[PDB]
């Protein structure tokens, strides 16, 4: 997941 | 595969962008970007490369519209596309998380890089547009890329 934090 | 394939995909939403039946714009946005997502999964791209494009993809257009005198007022700000395909509000600073994490890969994101590259000329500012000295330090993540991008031949 490139979107996570 | 062409490094401009996403660029291409999002060529409608780019002109759809740079001229922002408020509420229709805002329909058709959302059946495209749902649709471009579907085209570009049907030609074998990987999911996780695509919700990080789609993710740009929503906040390029939610600046886009927030840009505008009608934005902030709007039903697109009550409900942006953002918030709609990814459950955030705005995406200015994840932007550059994605892109960061992106350039710790960059062969193999070469295309996804090329597209961020092409929103930031197109003139996206995410974190940058309230950011102190945000111009000229977006301007440095601007040669930065360009530079990679150059590697990258």
């Amino acid at each position: 997941d490139l979107t996570r934090p | 595969d062409n490094p401009n394939v996403l660029i291409d995909a999002a060529t409608p939403l780019f002109g759809l962008s740079l001229r922002v039946n408020i509420e229709q714009i805002y329909r058709q946005t959302i059946e495209e970007i749902k649709a471009i997502e579907i085209e570009l999964t049907e030609q074998g791209y990987e999911h996780a490369i695509l919700m990080a494009y789609r993710y740009i993809l929503c906040a390029f257009l939610d600046e886009s519209v927030m840009g505008t005198e009608w934005g902030a007022s709007s039903l697109w700000a009550e409900h942006s596309m953002l918030s709609r395909f990814h459950n955030e509000t705005w995406g200015g600073e994840k932007v550059f998380t994605i892109l960061s994490r992106l350039e710790g890969e960059p062969h193999r994101y070469q295309a996804l890089l090329a597209f961020i590259y092409h929103c930031l000329i197109l003139g996206f500012e995410g974190k940058y547009r309230v950011m102190e000295g945000g111009q000229a330090e977006r301007e440095k993540v601007i040669s930065r890329l360009h530079q990679l991008l150059s590697s990258l031949e």
